C-alpha cells in the first residue's frame, strides 16, 4: 500500500496612506495719507 | 505533505514571509515680502 496527502497556500495583503495639502496666500496692500507708524501697522 | 508506503513514512512543512514599509514626506514654504515706505513722497531738485 502507498499514500500521499499534501495541501498548499498563498497570500498576501497591502496597505496605503496618503495626504497632500497644499496652500497659497497673498495680500496686496497701498496706504496713503497718514502718518508712519501707524500707516505701517 | 505527509505520505505512507509498505512500513515507511515521511512528513514536511513550510513558510516563506516578505514584508515591506515605505513612508515618504516632502514640504515647501516659501515666503516672499516687499514692503516700502515713503516719508518724503516727494523731493524735486
Amino acid at each position: 500500500t502507498k499514500v500521499e496527502h499534501r495541501c498548499t497556500t498563498n497570500k498576501l495583503s497591502e496597505k496605503h496612506e496618503g495626504s497632500f495639502i497644499q496652500g497659497a496666500e497673498k495680500s496686496i496692500s497701498l496706504i496713503r495719507g497718514g502718518r508712519s507708524e501707524y500707516g505701517a501697522a | 505533505s505527509s505520505s505512507r508506503k509498505r512500513r515507511s513514512s515521511s512528513s514536511s512543512s513550510r513558510s516563506y514571509t516578505s514584508h515591506t514599509n515605505e513612508i515618504h514626506k516632502g514640504k515647501s514654504y516659501q515666503l516672499l515680502v516687499v514692503e516700502n515706505t515713503v516719508e518724503v513722497a516727494q523731493f524735486i531738485n
